[PDB]
RNA sequence: AUAUGAAUUAAUGCGAAGUUGAAAUACAGUUACCGUAGGGGAACCUGCGGUGGGCUUAUAAAUAUCUUAAAUAUUCUUACA
RNA sequence: UAAUGGUUUAAAGGAUCCGUAGAAUGAAUUAUAUAUAAUUUAGAGUUAAUAAAAUAUAAUUAAAGAAUUAUAAUAGUAAAGAUGAAAUAAUAAUAAUAAUUAUAAGACUAAUAUAUGUGAAAAUAUUAAUUAAAUAUUAACUGACAUUGAGGGAUUAAAACUAGAGUAGCGAAACGGAUUCGAUACCCGUGUAGUUCUAGUAGUAAACUAUGAAUACAAUUAUUUAUAAUAUAUAUAUAAAUAAUAAAUGAAAAUGAAAGUAUUCCACCUGAAGAGUACGUUAGCAAUAAUGAAACUCAAAACAAUAGACGGUUACAG
RNA sequence: UAAGAA
């Protein structure tokens, strides 16, 4: 679509009518956008490095700072087709935005496809109101899944108390593992404890799966004799 | 998502992840103080101030916005024509004079007054992509014009852009909600002078 | 609409606009100058407040896109001295409006 | 439409304006004798009986002369003026005869135009 | 070259359409002249060099080992939703080369048309090449200099 | 392979096919019919079958999709056109 | 070489009122047209290839899911925190 | 008194490419008066290496396959074939048609398949081989050697012609049967030339993308397509093509990386009709091809779009 | 110092 020019310029045609006397009463808006201007540019601006990881966009390395053999042995003596092109779309493409976390984030889950099955709240409490200390894995305010593991891993590496992610990303696991086996642990002996004092429970989960699947099933027989009538005629 | 980006809202996007464009928020930020520094002007000046949404969920704050603001709001549909085309459309609806405390003098007004076009001071629109006929109209009705911009949404159709997402009701409404208490100070302010 | 205005007499430079099939080519003029111009465009003229204008029309010359045109080539291909002056940060200074005084 | 075709003769049509009467010879009119006086009938819509003659000029062309005015007294053997302008719906007849001039008469009882029409005061 | 130089008006232009901010032209003397005027004379809001990815941050010295590497990036200015570069084209074309005296550049800066050369507009550039100098054409006017008229700006 | 398509006038399905429910009556009726033809006429052996016929066919003998206005309703959302 | 007459002779334009075919424009009732060949007084007919300036005019073989449903969400008007 | 033009559709891109002249145009830095000189590698090239089916294209040579037609048999019997329905001087009792075998000959190339691709265009898709060409990226090298291209050259569908072979199917012409008021047509039957091959001539097509070539540039998306990675996943980057578009252009239809922004070179156009005609010339065995007028007549003539009317126009309902 | 019309 064209840019549009007559949506910002409100206030030059408005003083023209004003000016003319074709408009008699000021509007209300009128002093208010006339100190408060539009932003009237709608210009392409260039990007210069990526927010994420901090690679630079739009540089060139020249011959003279590769004076070393490449891997196939070969000096760099002049520049390729590659070098020779130029590049300039690069600063205009919205840059793709990477994290080595999502890296570790993607095996977690390939390793513990059953922490997919635990729900997630994507509703953000309050971004701002976040204060933890990654020393430890639990947090207040926090629950408890493989993001507890990942921020771990990501404070043993700026700490160097490890030098290889995937010994801080093991030693992050086990901590996770403890964590987890000690709440399932709590879980079952509430249970237990309660059913020793007379707790009354009505359904439970497998009562639950159990009727639901009772549910289903009634419809199906009923297909089920419906068809083999019609197949059988 | 990144395969529907209108590329003339180049400058508003800080990158993109996971297949979606995202909104560079300090961008969004500086929009949105002009905008509501807008919104308080034209509420502290006595204008007549529009908030227009036509998706789902999002009556409640526009109704509250309108009444925080002693403003007005549609949020079922808009009338193409609505002020092109105002005596045809709106002028059969009623009108009522009110003093500087905006309280209600009951004065009889005449069948001319009452017939003439009530132009909205300021226009602010929480899906301008699906509200195209309004944002013309206030063009040629030379209203200036708030709107939440998302990366599909043509930026030069509105006089104040707020760069941000209009596809979440969570996100319109603190947008929407920030607008309508700069525009309660606003009011607030005027009814302080008009005591003083 | 309004239309720019050099001296409010005539227009600013000269433009060359074309509306559809219609090719205008507007000259602004001096002082004294009447408006040597196309009928439609001399009415247009009248009603704007150009005093002084030369031009010419070439391709088509149907009298309604010449009408709807030429306000376009006013309003969209001029640009008065201040817009250039304020864009360029230079002073563009009228030689005759300083030669007297 | 290149600089080098516009060197090498390209360019917009001259706007030469054709003769109309090319068997005068650009002279104003020549004299002539006619040959005959026809009566032709004009292409339609018009409907009449149009007098006309053949002439020939002292250059020798033979052509058609539409003969104006509401009588005439053109006869085989009168000698006659011819000027330019056709006859517009007598296709093929491209002049007019001169009223007044040679062995043709002004119209007679002529009041109005009495100079296309030969005729004194 | 006024091949590069046509190339390099109908690129500015291309990208004043569009509303980009930053573009590059070819790195050459003639190149580097044109757009040092146009930048002195406010049409260009920063002229940098740098290679084919992008101005340089710090100086990148010049050599046969990256010469055809290099370009020359100009920042566009636009102001109250028009741009400041609109138009930019050549008078003296590659196949019709238009020098011309003193006398007649002040003819041409006075509003006559000289080899059917519109005049000098209000808000226009016309550039001169004098002795492989680009310059302002009442610079070449002021100093007395003949010169082949190059392009327009406005 | 995914096969775009050109911006359409329309997207519409031609002739709709829909859940054309058998009437339980006739089903009732073809069996009966083969138990007869293989168990002979007036047989015991589906009885049942006929009291069932009788009881389903007694009062009464014999006992749309919206595919095109979800299509019509969907499509500009979906198509994928470019912006203009 | 060039002009001027020429018996005879080829083509073509126009006009008045008509006259005859049904070739084209719709699937124009045998798709039209380009090239080429034969036939025919001619309009046209037929053969061979090409083009769309005709078929993009394109539009389903159909079935869908389980957690605290409310003393709890839905209320909320710069409040609390 | 309009070229401050045009050429997809209104008049107008050369069939295509190669390339000579160009008094056409054309890179970079420095020095000295647009040139000279020395330097440079960004255009344009050369040679290798690596990857890939460079499989497709051209010529040549050697093969395969389904079917058709005719001939001979075998058994079997009265119709067969064609059409809207019929009828045909040469279907069948001289045993036909149909079936099953066996021989012979030509021409063609089912699926894959999209002409995707390859080729300058024309063309080109059953198989194999020989020869020739065509891809990308790296390495090294030359140092503007380039672009375009009047004239010229080469190739160039189908038809046509000259010789010599071949001729199963199809089939101009011709002869018959129908249909019809009439049939000179559509339909049916025999079927010559041609369609096939070899050596030529000829150089035209709606030879079309109705769109000349090259260069620089301009906002997106989606698909493939081909490489290069990185560990099926990066919804992976870099190219080309295709599809839908922004902007721009445009009489609009629409084009869309060109019908945009620019530059260079060439071809062509200047109302309709007369007319791609006449005359002349050149070439050709001819048919013809190229070049290509004027008089006469008129105020027309055309393109896109709009709304109807109409259609031996579609679909849906009632 | 460049005007169009039927
Ligand atoms: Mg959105
Ligand atoms: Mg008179
Ligand atoms: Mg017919
Ligand atoms: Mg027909
Ligand atoms: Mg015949
Ligand atoms: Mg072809
Ligand atoms: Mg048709
Ligand atoms: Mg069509
Ligand atoms: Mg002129
Ligand atoms: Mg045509
Ligand atoms: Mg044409
Ligand atoms: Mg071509
Ligand atoms: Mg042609
Ligand atoms: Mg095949
Ligand atoms: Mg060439
Ligand atoms: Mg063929
Ligand atoms: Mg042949
Ligand atoms: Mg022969
Ligand atoms: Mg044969
Ligand atoms: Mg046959
Ligand atoms: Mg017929
Ligand atoms: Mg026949
Ligand atoms: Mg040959
Ligand atoms: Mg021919
Ligand atoms: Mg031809
Ligand atoms: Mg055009
Ligand atoms: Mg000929």
């Amino acid at each position: 679509m064209k840019i549009q020019t007559n949506a910002v310029n409100v206030l030059q045609r408005t003083s023209a009518y004003l000016k003319s006397g074709l408009l008699k009463e000021t509007p209300a808006w009128y002093n208010v956008v006339a100190s408060i201007p539009p932003s009237t540019k709608f210009t392409r601006e260039p990007r210069f490095k990526n927010p994420s990881n901090g690679h630079i966009i739009g540089k060139l390395v020249d011959v003279t700072e590769q004076p070393h053999a490449n891997n196939k042995g070969l000096y760099k003596t002049r520049p390729n087709s590659s070098d020779k092109r130029v590049g300039v779309k690069r600063l205009y493409r919205p840059p793709k935005l990477t994290y080595v976390e999502d890296r570790l984030r993607s095996l977690f889950y390939k390793q513990h496809p059953w922490e997919l099955s635990r729900p997630k709240i994507l509703v953000e409490n309050e971004i701002g109101d976040e204060n933890y200390d990654w020393s430890h894995m639990l947090q207040i305010g926090r629950p408890l899944d493989g993001e507890s593991v990942i921020q771990r891993t990501m404070y043993l590496i700026k700490t160097k108390q490890y030098g290889d992610m995937v010994e801080a990303y093991d030693h992050a696991r086990y901590e996770f593992y403890a964590l987890r086996m000690q709440e399932e642990t709590e879980q079952q002996v509430a249970l237990e404890e309660a059913e020793m004092f007379g707790s009354l429970f009505g359904v439970s989960a497998i009562e639950h799966g159990i009727q639901k699947e009772q549910e289903v099933l009634d419809v199906w027989e009923k297909k089920v004799v419906e068809e083999t009538e019609l197949m059988a005629a | 998502s990144t395969s529907l980006w209108r590329s003339s809202t180049q400058s508003y996007i800080y990158g993109e992840y996971k297949g979606i464009h995202i909104i560079d928020l300090n961008q969004t930020l500086s929009y949105l103080k002009r905008a509501a520094k807008v919104v308080e002007g034209v509420s502290e000046s006595g204008g007549i101030i529009l908030f227009l949404g036509t998706r789902q969920g999002q009556k409640r704050g526009l109704e509250e916005a309108a009444k925080k603001t002693h403003g007005y709001y549609v949020s079922t549909r808009w009338i193409p024509g609505t002020l092109t085309n105002s005596t045809e459309i709106s002028g059969i609806w009623e009108k009522q004079e009110i003093d500087s405390n905006d309280n209600p003098t009951e004065r009889a007004l005449s069948p001319n007054e009452t017939s003439k076009q009530v132009k909205p001071d300021l226009l602010v629109v929480l899906n301008p992509t699906e509200n195209r006929n309004a944002l013309l109209e206030a063009i040629k009705s030379r209203v200036p014009t708030i709107a939440i911009i998302d990366t599909d949404s043509e930026p030069s159709l509105v006089t104040y852009p707020i760069p941000g997402n209009d596809d979440s009701l969570r996100s319109v409404n603190f947008l929407l909600g920030v607008l309508a208490r700069a525009g309660q100070r606003g009011l607030q302010n005027r009814l302080a002078r008009n005591n003083e | 609409k309004e239309i720019p205005r050099y001296e409010n007499r005539t227009i600013y430079g000269d433009i060359d606009f074309r509306y559809h099939g219609v090719k205008l080519h507007l000259r602004s003029a001096k002082p004294g100058f009447g408006l040597r111009v196309n009928h439609v465009i001399f009415e247009i003229c009248e009603c704007a407040g150009i005093k002084d204008l030369s031009g010419k029309v070439y391709k088509s010359r149907n009298d309604m896109n010449i009408a709807k045109g030429t306000i376009e080539a006013f309003t969209k291909a001029q640009k008065t001295l201040d817009e250039v002056a304020l864009g360029r940060g230079k002073k563009l200074v009228d030689v005759r409006k300083v030669y007297y005084s | 439409a290149t600089l080098n075709q516009i060197k090498r003769g390209s360019g917009p049509p001259r706007r030469k304006k054709i003769s109309t009467a090319p068997q005068l010879d650009q002279c104003p009119q020549r004299k002539g004798v006619v040959l005959r006086v026809m009566v032709l009938k004009p292409k339609k819509p018009n409907s009449a009986q149009r007098k006309a003659c053949r002439v020939r000029l002292t250059n020798g062309n033979v052509v058609s002369a539409y003969i104006p005015g509401e009588g005439h007294d053109a006869q085989e053997h009168s000698i006659v003026y011819v000027r330019g302008g056709r006859c517009q719906d007598l296709p093929g007849v491209k002049y007019h005869v001169i009223r007044g001039a040679g062995d043709l008469s002004g119209v007679v009882n002529r009041i109005s135009s009495r100079s296309k029409y030969g005729a004194k005061k | 070259s006024l091949v590069k130089l046509a190339n390099t008006c109908a690129h500015l232009q291309n990208c004043s359409k569009v509303r980009v901010a930053l573009t590059s032209i070819p790195y050459t003397k003639l190149q580097l002249q044109f757009a040092y005027n146009l930048y002195q004379q406010g049409f260009l809001s920063s002229l940098q060099k740098g290679s084919t990815m992008g101005p340089d941050k710090d100086f990148v010295e010049v050599t046969p080992d990256n010469i055809s590497t290099r370009r020359l990036w100009v920042g566009l200015k636009y102001r109250d939703n028009k741009p400041v570069l609109s138009s930019c084209k050549l008078i003296s074309k590659p196949n019709s080369r238009i020098h011309l005296p003193m006398e007649d550049m002040k003819k041409l800066c006075s509003g006559v048309t000289i080899r059917n050369i519109k005049p000098l507009q209000p808000g226009e550039l016309i550039l001169v090449r004098a002795h492989n100098n680009i310059m302002d054409i009442n610079e070449a006017i002021s100093k007395k200099l003949d010169g082949e008229v190059l392009c327009r700006v406005k | 392979p995914v096969y775009r398509l050109p911006p359409l006038p329309r997207l519409k399905v031609k002739k709709p096919i829909i859940r054309q429910e058998a009437n339980k009556c006739l089903v009732l009726m073809s069996n009966l019919l083969q138990c007869w033809s293989s168990y002979g006429h007036m047989s015991p052996k589906c009885a049942g079958l006929v009291t069932e016929l009788k009881s389903c066919t007694s009062e009464s003998a014999l006992g749309k999709s919206n595919i095109n206005y979800h299509a019509a309703r969907l499509y500009d959302r979906i198509n994928g056109k470019p912006h203009d």
